[PDB]
């Protein structure tokens, strides 16, 4: 859903910010407060691992919630795209309107095991 | 206009508290009146939905 | 028990005790049974032998509400206080959650309190090991059967104990309860008491009232001309006409037989008699009186008649506007059930198959723009979103959950006769 | 001046009603049953009474303002009399309900003047305990959407409240205020036989007259506080006594479509602020033009002004949208079935005659902002749950038509072909597409 | 009386917010609407208002930052005893705990703990909350909105400081659920194409005459000293034509105007000269080929192996062909449009055995490819993800347009369109 995919991924970053800084709330309340709970500032990034099987409009409402997020200026966000293949797959897939969100700054890198031998 | 002849029904009632079928005793106080015979024909019909 | 002292208060300014005031103080549902005497006893003798001799029973009473069943397993106990037992009123109905009742009774043996899981443990440690009592009413056994039968056979097993210091008394509503969800299992335990509770009869009904009237009917009161106020200046009397009484129960025991819906009448009936008087003279609120056979007869009527049809009468313009189209589909296709697209193709259609009249012209120029010939050409009516979430809530229609707003399917609510017969007004 | 401006002050607080209790206006069409409630209500604290009733009529129609407007009534000369309880069904579910009362009695005490510890069946027995059983502190009940608790399940705390009439020598009074018609079916028999049977409707506007002779108690200012105010009082019957005057003309067509008093209500609050000297505020009620545009701009963008604010081609595409729509049964299309009939219609245009005809992968882009426009629905999608567990069923559930790609999700119709006619103006080119 | 500001296209609409909107509180009424679509500006008009009224005290919560209704009672009571602390800051304070609510009875119960307090204040003092964007939330349903209208009459009346609240939301079908409880809307126009323009060039002046982009491209040609109206000028030229040459692409949008600029602007800046600045109309014709694309997609010739080509092959097959015909038309002796039918196993290799070129018999690599072919989600399970292994009733369907299997077919020399047959 929207609502576990935020929630896991917010305990998961929370208990890595414990065990480098030597009763909260996981959600994005820790994200703005971040310099202040752990007094460095945040870069955050996805391994989205498998990408094309999740339901993208769940992914497009996703992202659009993590466009929240730009109005705190101590925080930088990443995105990994791990897709299998199929990159004019994945601009149909999603809605016109994060695309443009999305082409900003685009990297197309390729990662193959077989390039070119 | 039917409001009224429940009561006298209920002047019965008060003399002796007898729910009986047909009548001879009840409609002779109603023809002084000036309704017809028809119309309390009806009132014997419709008062059997209140069970009375 | 410890706040009833703080929910005391002090400044009591001398309220007025008006005739029909001290009717209403005994006519309060409170305060030996004419109706079920000697089913009294068919209780209390099965009660009093197990009692007397130290075993484990089981008694099954049914019944319709308001019979006494409440009542009258409460006096079985009252009387014996005078002559060894914990009395609970183990309420089906007064648990949140249907496991709560065990946490009473192992709090009502020693005064302890764990979960329900715990609780059963030292119960079923009680019921089969203590040498040689409890008294427990399992009441509206209704809410307790619902989950998986896995309670109720609980209460019955305990019975079974020879060692079991129990005496426990279920009271459903139908005696087809140990038949229709229970198990035969359960059914073998029940046993085969079954002491049927029928209704109250009319006569009957007379003779429950006048126990409230005992001392106070065609009594006297002592009344100051000034205030109101009576005393049990003049030296009023006040009178109850027993066949006004008589119709009351003839009807009570004809539908229902209910015990509470007799006095309750009876006390709606009283009230309206209270404020005539208070209309006519005006004592406020600081020869010979009665009550009539006409007011009974409006109270009783009360309980029946009902306002959808003159709500009906009373909505808007588009309100009725809408039920006429609606019925209007309902018989050109007979299926009870019209798409919500098709009833706004119906009344755009119902403008102009009536002709050219100005009234339905100066309606159609409102029922499209709140006049302003600025913005117009609007597509559904005006408010067709308000009359329709009006319709909604107020129970006379009913519309399924649909995002798309065509093809949602509507039904009717009330029989739509009526709706046709206050369309007429 | 600022004296026109107290006169603002004055006639913003009375189309409000936040008034102090003596002076709150009740309208004439509803005198009656306010008494019948005072009736009620003061001999149940006064007299201690033990009786309830259930208070039934639709939305917005003074019903939590008539009843804490007997409180305030009652407020200024029995102060520690009573105290009230009030719980909504709409903030309260079924069982916090139990720690919604016990909380709220608490408080009370120190306001008349170890309850809510325990477990939530632990205080519900305290509760019991506390209400069954100088003078009595008497309780009143607010109830708010008391249907709801009338639920098929348990329905237990109604069941506690009606037997707290039989049984208690603390005096009750319970308030059930809802707006299903027909409560007392949605009762079952052992609950209906505790209740006390008097339910009281609520009136409505009955007659045009009515409302005429409300909306005039509504703004006759009766207290001296300006010395605009009898010049402002005979304005406004003057406007009202004229059955040609168009205030008097608007509130017509109020009581033909809604007729319900807290809509006209809302339109006069703008009307009456709007103004900045005495003179303009005479001429704006006189006018009434501004109720035009208000009615304007509560109807710019339901389903009309969504129409009129799209461009060339977003016309274009719903217009190929609604003639595929038109030829098969159920009206279903899909996203290619749309855009090989814009091609042929464009494709028309040239030939009978120099208009772009766009790509396939910026019509989507296009196509993105119709479905958020709801000018379109899935075809079997269930819009809005009703409460949250029937909502939170749905989440959790992995869809299909997602799993089908984007342009092939069945997408239907909102709004049909043939009334699109009506709303495109001739002098567009695609006024022949409307029609078949 | 309240102090009003000015702005370009709402000169009804902030009289309303002025007229439902005071300081005093019984003048104030209890709940509100802001309606309108995305692209109205109306987070940029509410907070806009507030700034030209220092007066009153706003508390501002964001509901799309958040995920539920749960920690969306934990988001208000937080920040109400977070605002009252920076105002009233001599009041003393039994502070409790915001993490505690979780249920829509708590708030109450808290709002009842913290107002008391602060009884001792001199004036009946309002309070506004803000809520951003009430539709989008991702766990709404019928009931919830009604739930948040009510919680002011559940709080004390008569407490110094009372509460009230402005709802933001959109997609208009949502209000006309409950038009019946009559609360004040003020619904918010879209617009038009003037206007688009209008508030564009406002707004998007100061920074694209401030960008380094156009500052490396004054130094970097020879640079006559062009005004910053001659730098005005250019940028109004961009802005009247980039809404002339895309509004049928784009509709009536704000959010999708301010970013196309930023893709298109930059190579804009290229194709300019020295002389063009004085020159527009000429360069518009010399940077024409961008003003005719949207540039907004960053056809591929797909990667799967020879086997598992053919192995796709088959699976459009069954799109079109039923069971009735295809035994026929294939022997070893238009729904092109229409959605794909479903199929079942084994179907494939009774098409596969068929059209590859007892030329194969192995078919341990064929079964390689398919769930291959599962996890690029090309051909897809229609029920669950999890069984779809040992033959229970599992149907099949593919997940792929016709052009990428029409380039695919001539990929490996294979004809398709004579099997399909209208
Ligand atoms: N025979 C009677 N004599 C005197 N009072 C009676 C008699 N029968 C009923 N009542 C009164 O009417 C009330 C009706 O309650 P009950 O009939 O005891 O309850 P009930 O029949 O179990 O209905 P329930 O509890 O909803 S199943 C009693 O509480 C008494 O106050
Ligand atoms: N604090 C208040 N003081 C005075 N009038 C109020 C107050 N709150 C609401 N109202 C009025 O209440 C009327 C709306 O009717 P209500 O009874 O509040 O709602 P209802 O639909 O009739 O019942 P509810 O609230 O939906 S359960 C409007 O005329 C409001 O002006
Ligand atoms: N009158 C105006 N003057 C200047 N800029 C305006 C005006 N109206 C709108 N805008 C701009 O329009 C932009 C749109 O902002 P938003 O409020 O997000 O739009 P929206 O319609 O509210 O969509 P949201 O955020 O989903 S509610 C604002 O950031 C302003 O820059």
């Amino acid at each position: 859903n929207v609502r576990m995919m935020l929630r896991r991924s917010m305990y998961k970053l929370y208990s890595a910010a414990d065990a480098e800084e030597h009763d909260v709330s996981y959600d994005l309340s820790l994200v703005e407060n971040f310099k202040r709970l752990f007094g460095k500032d945040l870069a955050m990034v996805f391994n989205f691992k498998d990408v094309d099987s999740i339901n993208f409009n769940t992914l497009d409402n996703f992202i659009i919630l993590l466009k929240s997020a730009f109005k705190y200026d101590h925080v930088k966000i990443s995105l990994i795209f791990n897709i299998n293949t199929n990159l004019s797959n994945i601009e149909k897939n999603l809605r016109q309107s994060t695309i443009r969100l999305l082409k900003r700054n685009y990297h197309k890198l390729d990662v193959s095991s077989n390039k070119g031998f | 206009p039917t409001t009224k002849i429940f009561t006298i029904i209920k002047k019965m009632l008060q003399e002796t508290g007898k729910n009986t079928l047909s009548y001879e005793n009840i409609v002779k106080t109603v023809r002084l009146r000036g309704f017809t015979m028809l119309q309390l024909s009806n009132c014997i019909q419709e008062y059997s939905y209140l069970n009375v | 028990s410890r706040f009833e002292n703080k929910l005391k208060t002090t400044q009591k300014h001398q309220i007025v005790e008006t005739i029909f005031s001290k009717v209403k103080k005994q006519l309060n549902s409170s305060y030996y049974l004419p109706a079920r005497e000697n089913e009294f006893a068919s209780i209390y003798l099965s009660a009093y032998s197990a009692i007397e001799s130290d075993s484990a029973t089981t008694i099954y009473v049914a019944g319709t509400p308001g019979v006494g069943k409440t009542l009258t397993v409460r006096e079985v106990v009252k009387e014996l206080l005078s002559s060894d037992f914990l009395y609970v009123e183990i309420n089906g109905l007064k648990m949140v959650k249907p496991t709560d009742c065990y946490e009473t009774l192992w709090n009502k043996v020693s005064g302890e309190r764990l979960t329900w899981a715990a609780s059963m443990e030292s119960l079923e440690f009680y019921f089969k090991r203590v040498p040689k009592t409890i008294v427990v009413l399992l009441d509206e056994l209704d809410a307790m059967v619902t989950k998986s039968q896995d309670i109720m056979y609980n209460f019955f097993n305990w019975t079974t104990y020879e060692n079991a210091k129990l005496i426990v008394i279920a009271v459903a509503n139908t005696m087809d309860l140990p038949e229709r969800q229970l198990g035969n299992k359960i059914t073998s335990r029940i046993g085969f008491t079954r002491i049927m509770f029928t209704g109250y009869t009319h006569e009957e009904l007379k003779n429950i009232i006048d126990l409230r009237l005992k001392g106070l009917n065609d009594s006297f009161f002592y009344v100051d001309t000034k205030t109101g106020n009576a005393i049990l200046v003049r030296k009023v009397r006040l009178r109850m006409s027993a066949d006004a009484i008589e119709i009351a129960s003839r009807k009570v025991a004809s539908v229902s037989g209910d015990a509470r819906r007799a006095l309750k009448v009876c006390k709606r009936a009283a009230e309206i008699a209270e404020k005539h008087y208070m209309a006519k003279h005006g004592y406020g609120y600081d020869g010979v009186q009665t009550v009539h056979i006409t007011h009974v007869m409006k109270a009783l009527n009360e309980t029946l008649n009902s306002h959808v049809i003159t709500f009906m009468t009373r909505l808007s313009f588009t309100a009725k506007l809408f039920i006429y189209a609606l019925l209007n589909l309902m018989k050109k296709n007979g299926s009870q059930e019209q798409e919500l697209g098709d009833i706004v193709d119906e009344i755009k259609l119902l403008i102009e198959v009536n002709g050219s009249n100005k009234f339905v012209m100066e309606i159609a120029k409102t029922l499209f723009q709140q006049g302003s010939d600025n913005i117009s050409e609007q597509l559904r009516i005006i408010s067709w979103d308000f009359v329709l979430n009006q319709l909604l809530d107020a129970g006379i229609l009913f519309k399924q959950t649909m995002k798309n707003d065509r093809i949602c399917c509507v039904k009717l609510n009330i029989s739509v006769e009526e709706a046709k017969r206050a369309m007429n007004e | 001046d600022p004296g026109f401006g107290s006169l603002q002050r004055r006639l913003l607080q009375q189309l409000y009603g936040t008034l102090p209790t003596d002076e709150k206006i009740i309208f004439t069409y509803l005198q009656d049953c306010q008494q019948e409630i005072d009736r009620i209500i003061k001999q149940s604290i006064i007299q201690k009474e033990s009786h309830s009733v259930i208070l039934v009529g639709p939305r917005q129609s003074y019903k939590t303002y008539l009843l804490d407007y007997e409180l305030s009534l009652l407020q200024q000369s029995y102060k520690e009399q009573f105290i009230t309880i009030r719980l909504n069904g709409f903030i309260h579910s079924e069982q916090t309900a139990i720690n919604g009362i016990a909380t709220q009695l608490e408080q009370q005490l120190q306001k008349i003047h170890t309850i809510s510890s325990g477990s939530l069946t632990e205080v519900f027995e305290k509760i019991l305990l506390l209400l069954d059983s100088i003078t009595k502190i008497t309780v009143v009940f607010i109830f708010d959407e008391i249907d709801t608790f009338a639920g098929p399940v348990r329905q237990t705390l109604l069941y506690n409240l009606f037997d707290m009439v039989e049984h208690s020598r603390v005096p009750v009074c319970i308030f059930g205020c809802t707006t299903k018609l027909n409560i007392l079916e949605y009762l079952e028999k052992r609950v209906k036989s505790r209740f006390s049977q008097r339910v009281i409707y609520m009136p409505q506007i009955q007659n045009l007259d009515d409302m005429v002779d409300a909306v005039r108690n509504l703004l006759t200012v009766r207290s001296e506080i300006s010395p605009w105010v009898s010049q402002w009082n005979e304005t406004l019957e003057k406007e009202l006594s004229d059955p040609r005057s168009n205030l008097n003309r608007h509130i017509r067509m109020n009581f033909e479509t809604f007729r319900s008093l807290p809509t006209l209500k809302n339109s006069i609050i703008p009307l009456v602020a709007t103004s900045k000297n005495f003179g303009s505020l005479c001429t704006a009620i006189k006018s009434c033009s501004f109720l035009d545009i208000y009615n304007k701009n509560q109807l710019s963008n339901n389903l009309t002004g969504r129409l009129q604010s799209l461009s060339d081609l977003e016309l274009a595409i719903l217009i190929s949208a609604a003639r595929v729509a038109l030829r098969a049964k159920d009206g279903s299309f899909n996203f290619n079935l749309a855009y090989a009939e814009y091609e042929k219609m464009i494709k028309a245009i040239n030939s009978r005659i120099t208009i772009k005809l766009w790509l396939k992968k910026d019509v989507k882009n296009v196509w993105e902002n119709l479905v958020q426009l709801d000018f379109f629905t899935e075809k079997s999608a269930v819009g809005l749950r009703d409460n949250a567990t029937a909502a939170f069923y749905a989440s959790n559930y992995q869809f299909q038509g997602t799993m089908i790609p984007f342009d092939l999700r069945s997408y239907q119709m909102q709004i049909i072909l043939q009334e699109l006619r009506r709303i495109i103006p001739k002098s567009n080119m695609y006024y022949s597409w409307t029609q078949l | 009386n309240v102090t009003t500001p000015e702005v370009a296209f709402r000169e009804y609409q902030t009289n309303c917010l002025a007229s439902y909107i005071s300081a005093d509180p019984d003048i104030t009424p209890s709940n509100l609407i802001l309606q309108g679509y995305s692209g109205t500006g109306k987070t940029y008009t509410l907070k806009k208002y507030f700034n030209a009224n220092p007066n009153l005290h706003a508390v501002w919560l964001e509901p799309v930052e958040l995920v539920s209704w749960k920690p969306l009672l934990q988001a208000i009571a937080r920040t109400v005893q977070y605002k009252l602390k920076t105002l009233y800051p001599n009041i003393p304070t039994t502070d409790y705990d915001p993490l505690q609510v979780e249920e829509p009875f708590l708030l109450v119960k808290t709002l009842h703990n913290i107002f008391v307090q602060y009884e001792s204040l001199q004036e009946k003092t309002c309070l506004f909350l803000i809520l951003d964007g009430f539709d989008s939330l991702q766990d709404l349903d019928a009931a919830l909105f009604n739930k948040y209208i009510k919680l002011n009459e559940l709080l004390p009346k008569d407490s110094k400081i009372n509460i009230k609240f402005i709802y933001t939301m959109l997609e208009t079908s949502f209000l006309q659920r409950y038009s019946t409880h009559c609360i004040p809307t003020v619904m918010f126009p879209r617009y038009n194409v003037d206007e688009v323009s209008t508030i564009l060039v406002m707004s998007r002046c100061g920074e694209l005459m401030e960008d380094s982009c156009l500052r490396k491209r004054i130094i970097e040609e020879q640079i006559t000293d062009c005004t910053d109206d001659q730098f005005q000028n250019v940028a109004a030229n961009f802005i009247h034509l980039i809404v002339q040459a895309f509004h049928s692409y784009t509709g009536n949008d704000i959010f999708a105007l301010n970013d196309l600029i930023d893709f298109k602007w930059p190579k804009y800046v290229s194709r300019i000269t020295k002389e063009n600045i004085f020159e527009p109309l000429a360069l518009y014709k010399s940077a024409i080929k961008l003003f005719l694309s949207t540039d907004d997609n960053l056809s591929q010739t797909y990667d799967l192996s020879i086997i598992s080509k053919y192995l796709l092959i088959a699976s459009y097959i069954c799109s079109y062909l039923e069971p009735r015909y295809d035994a026929s038309i294939f022997s070893r002796k238009n729904p092109r449009y229409l959605q794909p039918s479903l199929f079942a196993i084994e179907r494939l290799l009774a098409i596969f055995q068929a059209i590859f070129p007892s030329l194969m018999k192995a078919n341990i690599e064929v079964f390689q490819n398919l769930s291959e072919l599962h996890t690029l989600k090309l051909i897809a399970t229609t029920m669950n993800k999890n069984i779809d292994y040992l033959s229970p009733k599992v149907r099949w369907k593919v997940n792929v347009p016709w052009e990428i299997i029409k380039e695919i077919s001539e990929s490996v020399h294979f004809n398709i369109s004579d099997y399909f047959s209208d």
